[PDB]
């Protein structure tokens, strides 16, 4: 249902998008009979005999033919614009649910690599309306107002785009209990799986993504620290998101807390985020992405109290990204929590 | 301190998607992605224009703040859809559109919506220095917006010192665009205007968001600064908040057709038209009714009846030039003169622009000139030879060659082509019934039909009569002007030879030849004055004066020509059609006295004739032989028989005209500025004043006439070579145009070769036409005959038509037939006949040395294979390297 229309407008903008690229690679070639006549009739210095009133006309509907390719160029900046304000609320509705049931896809994948191609090669292509006048602009025409209003609207466009597109499919989870997320003991393992699922890539360098944890210790209590012993990144040559994708997965990484409130083992905050250093076509710009709360444990019964926390906050926690939690929750109507330890036990035997 | 300088202090200093996110949210609009795709496609109907604020004085003039009446002029007018708009006001009775163009800007556009002759759109005139004119109803709409306020302040400065020094008629009522309403500045600039002249502002409802236009009409006749502060409140009240969404709203029609205007019509003589209007009006008597909305001003409207769909604006292309030339898609002259039109909106628009133009009658002095050296002439052609006659079986054999071609009939027996309608015994029959009717006094059968063709680049875009206005009498009638008048068509009786003034019968290869034996007169320089529409300025006693050649005819032969020339000349009728309600193309009927068609085939005696009396007149005036104390009674009869009997044929010795053209050359420069009388006459020029005086060229080689400047080569022999020329485009661009009879692949492909053999012909010399001709030369086969019509001038002298090898028919017409050229040596290769100079061509529009025509003229075998794929593979074709 919604994805075949969205997938019909990928087909829309394929199809324009390639009516344009033809529009544009005529327009270039009639500037360039344009500038041969001006450039030898300018020469031979050697009235009105109408090659003024011919070049006059081919100044002249040279300059309207501009003005349409602008105004098309136009009539497909309100549609994708609307294809991506449109496309964004799938993005996280479907992160909603995608984490809403961690308790125990790729076509986004190919709409963002068909997205910022399209995005990317309209860019690219805007690039280089200059050079069409770069010769010889000499016209009061839009020139100028089209380049670079509609590069900047675009390039915020894609911008932002580029600033809710890189989000998290795998939380942290035991290797011991793959069964149970957001519990990690001291010294467990980072079973994380994230991913640049926006799939463009220059193929200049094999790129790598760094760790960020925990921006801002609270008023309520900083906790104590973990230095990851292990290490904090990995790295992508560009010849294996081509293949695999641009999969993201920091799993199997351990910590070491450092030594020397009524929240306490299972009640503390630490949320890791992911520094992005992202660039293609030149356009430099860095991206990062928090996760959901998670709780540290050292206790095996620390299950039983930290899995019931997992829920009390689970279905209990509006706007929930954020840090120091436990506080003021209110308690637990179990109109889906006993649906959801029935998903538990009536998922393990009856 | 105000209000709405925080719209630019915002707005300005925010971001992109908060200005276009804004600029939409919340305005009220109307729904036009229809007619922006609509009237795109080129329907001529719809009763909206393609504009946006017709909505604005919809609302407006609706709302009651406005009711313009009378004249109204508009300025910065675009699109025009402003005056549209108002034409459909039952008061309006002229509308003046008058703005800038230019590159820039937005030139306008002509949509037959309802109210179509009573429009004057002009482009062109900047209003910067426009004197002030009078009128009834006044618009200005020039708005430009800024960053910095004060900016777009000084430009409500200038716009208000433009209408504040316009108005000063006292008119009635106006409807003037402010830019920026909001200073103190402005307020001393209007209340002069609101004590003596009242009106005030009103918000448009239909604005934009991002701008703050308000509108002066004549009509908000507030204290302003209430009105100002509150749609100034408004301003802030609609500046942010949430993004509410759009209103939408139904667009404005009213239909098309043509408002009823006054005529200057002459009352016609109804016993010499009368019988035909029972013919067609006793034939369609439940159709026929009376349009009181005739669009006709100075003809003459009698009644009307519906009428079917006929004619077409699709004239397609031809192929083959096309996939045969790469560069000569991408210039917009060759897309320029695509295609014209025989559609009724065509004709409707052509016949508005450039045939209802009432003529004031010249004084009696000059037509006692006229009488002078009209009878004159006849008489002193007279002395040489004796009228004739000619016979049908010269007509036969006549139209079987090339003449006409013209396949349009109004009787039963509506065939497909003349050619085999000749075949026909009936014809005869009733023409001999005509012939019983004109050589008895009556007459059913003289009544033309025209055809609007016009030259357009581009459609609905500002163009008045590029081609002229082609009439059309059906064949018989054709047959009775042939059998009457057609001798001077036959023996040459305006030739050289005999009349010694037009060059007519040769064809268009040796004419150089006859200027270049002018160059040899002492005295003045090459004076190739043109004339401005040519038949729509010939009066009265011009074919009055005609009727001079029935004192040298036959009795009964004087019958029929006399009668004829009173039948179709001294009167006329023609049926026209035009666009009106819902496709309904309904077809009037109309009457002149006083205009020549352009069809006829004695038509070049009419006009040659009658230009070699208007300079024979004008050299008269430039030996100062005549005065312009010379107009009103006479002086001297003496004087100008006199001037004639010693002097008439020894000027006219020296000039060359054919058809409307002239081109003479004088003994004195005094012809530049013999000015007066020709005026009285009315025969204006072009891109010339009324009363400057011309131009001249000491030159020779590049005097424009017939559409050809004309070059004199030299042979690797050294052989004078004098060649006719023109720019490179205006041709290339008419082997393109497929007329809509080349149906096949064959024949387009023999249309195409019948343009690769004139241009094999004539055109040799570039470096292009010869490479596209011996190219097009290889892809049709050998085996085929190129048949066809290429040109239209009479110089066409069919000769390149043959099947023949081409070095064969260049060796003859520009070898042997040559009297001009001496050692008539043979040629052996036209491939070593050398070509035109670089830069000379390059002055005639070439582009060698670029690179397109390099690269592709570096690969042609493989392009016409394309061409020997596209046609089949079972012909015979020839190496051309
Ligand atoms: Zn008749
Ligand atoms: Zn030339």
């Amino acid at each position: 249902s919604q994805q075949h229309e969205i997938e019909s407008r990928i087909l829309d903008l394929r199809a324009m998008m390639e009516k344009l690229v033809k529009s544009i690679s005529q327009l270039k070639d009639q500037q360039d009979v344009f500038c041969f006549r001006y450039k030898i009739q300018a020469k031979g210095k050697t009235h009105q005999t109408k090659e003024q009133k011919i070049l006059q006309e081919t100044l002249n509907e040279l300059d309207k033919r501009r003005k349409e390719v602008l105004d098309a160029s136009k009539a497909l900046l309100g549609r994708l614009t609307t294809l991506i304000e449109l496309l964004l609320p799938k993005l996280e509705e479907w992160k909603a649910q995608q984490q809403k049931a961690c308790i125990r896809l790729e076509q986004l994948e190919t709409w963002f690599t068909a997205g910022a191609k399209l995005l990317f090669h309209l860019r690219q292509l805007l690039k280089e309306l200059k050079g069409l006048s770069c010769l010889v602009s000499y016209q009061d025409d839009p020139l100028t107002k089209g380049v670079d209003l509609r590069n900047a609207q675009v390039t915020e466009l894609l911008q932002r785009l580029l600033h809710r597109a890189f989000v998290v499919e795998t939380q942290p989870c035991m290797p011991q209990t793959p069964h149970r997320p957001l519990i990690l003991k001291t010294g467990s393992k980072f079973t994380v799986r994230t991913r640049l699922l926006v799939r463009l890539q220059e193929g200049n360098e094999s790129l790598t993504v760094e760790v960020s944890i925990d921006r801002n210790p609270p008023q309520l209590q900083g906790f104590r620290k973990f230095n990851i012993l292990t290490s904090n990144q990995k790295t992508l040559t560009p010849e294996k998101g081509q293949s695999q994708g641009l999969i993201w997965d920091f799993g199997y990484l351990t910590l070491v807390e450092q030594r020397s409130g009524p929240l306490g083992v299972t009640e503390e905050l630490h949320i890791i985020s992911f520094t992005v250093k992202y660039t293609y076509q030149g356009l430099k710009q860095e991206l990062k992405t928090d996760t959901l709360p998670v709780v540290i444990i050292s206790n095996m019964n620390q299950l039983s109290i930290a899995w019931a926390s997992v829920l009390w906050f689970n279905l209990l926690s509006p706007n929930l990204q954020n840090q120091q939690f436990f506080s003021n929750p209110p308690k637990a109507p179990w109109s889906l929590l006993g649906p959801a330890l029935s998903w538990q036990f009536s998922s393990y035997v009856g | 301190e105000t209000l709405g300088e925080k719209w630019k202090a915002r707005l300005n200093q925010m971001s992109a998607l908060e200005f276009y996110s804004y600029k939409k949210s919340g305005i009220t609009e109307v729904c036009r992605e229809e007619a922006r795709r609509a009237l795109k496609d080129g329907v001529a109907t719809g009763g909206h224009a393609v504009s946006r604020g017709s909505a604005k004085l919809r609302w407006l003039v609706e709302r009651g703040y406005l009711q313009p009446y009378g004249k109204v002029v508009d300025l910065g007018c675009g699109r025009g859809g402003w005056s549209y708009y108002a034409a459909t006001i039952r008061k309006v009775q002229e509308v003046r559109g008058y703005t800038k163009g230019g590159p820039g800007h937005e030139e306008p556009m002509l949509v037959q919506s309802y109210g179509w002759n009573i429009v004057r759109l002009k482009s062109g005139v900047d209003v910067f220095h426009m004197a002030a004119e009078p009128c009834d109803t006044l618009l200005c709409d020039i708005g430009e917006s800024s960053s910095s306020p004060e900016v777009e302040e000084t430009r409500t400065l200038r716009v208000l010192s433009m209408v504040g020094d316009w108005l000063e008629k006292r008119p009635g009522a106006f409807c003037i665009k402010v830019l920026c309403p909001y200073t103190s500045t402005m307020m001393e600039t209007m209340e002069r205007l609101q004590r003596r002249h009242g009106g005030g502002l009103v918000r448009v409802p239909l604005s934009r968001n991002s701008t703050h236009e308000m509108y002066w009409v004549s009509g908000a006749k507030s204290n302003i600064i209430k009105s100002v502060s509150t749609t100034s409140q408004l301003l802030l009240g609609r500046m942010d908040g949430p993004r509410r969404p759009v209103k939408y709203e139904e667009d404005v029609n009213l239909g098309s057709g043509t408002r009823a205007v006054a005529s200057c019509a002459e009352a016609p003589n109804m016993k010499i038209i009368g019988r035909r209007i029972e013919r067609i009006r006793n034939e369609h008597a439940e159709t026929w009714f009376l349009d009181e909305n005739h669009p006709y001003r100075t003809w003459a409207y009698h009644g009307s009846y519906e009428a079917p769909t006929q004619g077409s604006a699709s004239s397609l292309v031809n192929g083959v030039v096309r996939l045969l030339s790469k560069p000569w898609d991408v210039v917009t002259g060759v897309t320029g003169i695509a295609m014209t039109d025989t559609t009724p909106y065509g004709q409707q628009r052509v016949f508005k622009e450039k045939v209802d133009t009432r003529v004031p009658d010249p004084q009696e002095g000059t037509r006692q000139v006229m009488n002078i050296v009209s009878s004159w002439l006849w008489k002193e052609l007279g002395k040489r030879k004796r009228p004739r006659v000619c016979t049908k079986e010269e007509f036969i054999n006549k139209v079987r060659s090339n003449a006409a071609l013209g396949a349009i009939f109004e009787e039963e027996k509506e065939w497909k082509t003349a050619v085999e309608a000749v075949n026909d015994p009936r014809f005869w029959a009733l023409v001999d019934r005509e012939r019983e009717h004109h050589l008895r006094g009556e007459c059913h059968s003289c009544v033309y039909n025209m055809m609007g063709k016009r030259e357009k680049k581009q459609g609905e875009f500002g163009k008045a009569k590029g081609s002229r206005a082609i009439w059309y009498m059906w064949l018989g009638a054709r047959f009775l002007e042939f059998e009457a008048l057609g001798f001077l068509n036959e023996d040459h009786w305006m030739g050289r030879e005999n009349s010694g003034g037009g060059v007519e019968g040769l064809g268009l290869q040796r004419l150089g030849y006859i200027l270049e034996e002018m160059n040899r007169a002492p005295g003045g320089k090459m004076y190739a004055d043109d004339t401005a529409g040519w038949d729509t300025r010939i009066s009265k006693f011009d074919l009055e004066n005609e009727a001079l050649i029935t004192n040298q005819m036959e009795e009964g032969h004087r019958t029929l020509a006399l009668a004829v020339i009173k039948y179709t000349y001294q009167n006329k009728v023609v049926k026209v059609l035009r666009p009106a309600e819902g496709g309904k193309t309904v077809m009037d009927i109309i009457s002149r006295q006083d205009q020549r068609g352009s069809g006829q085939v004695v038509t070049y005696a009419l006009n040659t004739f009658t230009n070699l009396v208007v300079q024979l007149i004008r050299n008269m005036e430039a030996e100062e032989v005549l005065e312009m104390q010379d107009l009103w009674l006479l002086r001297k009869p003496e004087k100008v028989t006199r001037w004639l009997q010693s002097n008439g044929w020894d000027r006219l010795k020296r000039m060359a005209v054919s058809g409307d053209d002239c081109v003479v050359k004088p003994i004195d420069d005094r012809f530049a500025h013999a000015l007066r009388f020709l005026n009285d006459m009315g025969k204006v020029r072009k891109d010339t004043q009324e009363w400057k005086p011309s131009t001249g060229w000491s030159n020779w080689e590049e005097v424009p006439f017939c559409s050809h400047h004309f070059n004199k080569l030299y042979l690797k022999d050294g052989r004078s070579i004098v060649v006719p020329c023109r720019h490179q485009d205006e041709l290339i661009g008419r082997a393109r145009v497929s007329p809509g009879a080349g149906w096949s692949i064959r024949e387009t492909a023999c249309l195409a070769k019948s343009y690769a053999q004139m241009w094999q012909l004539l055109y040799f010399h570039r470096r292009d036409l010869r490479l596209m001709a011996n190219a097009i030369c290889s892809a049709v086969p050998v085996d085929w005959v190129p048949t066809g019509r290429t040109t239209w001038s009479i110089h066409g002298k069919g000769e390149w038509m043959t099947t023949e090898d081409m070095l064969m028919v260049w060796n003859r017409v520009w070898i042997e037939e040559n009297d001009h050229m001496e050692d008539k040596t043979p040629v052996t290769k036209w491939t070593d006949i050398p070509y035109l100079g670089k830069r000379e061509d390059l002055w005639c529009g070439s582009l060698i040395g670029h690179r397109p025509r390099t690269t592709w003229a570096e690969n042609i075998k493989d392009t016409v294979n394309m061409v020997r794929r596209i046609i089949g593979d079972e012909e015979k074709y020839m190496d051309y390297l």
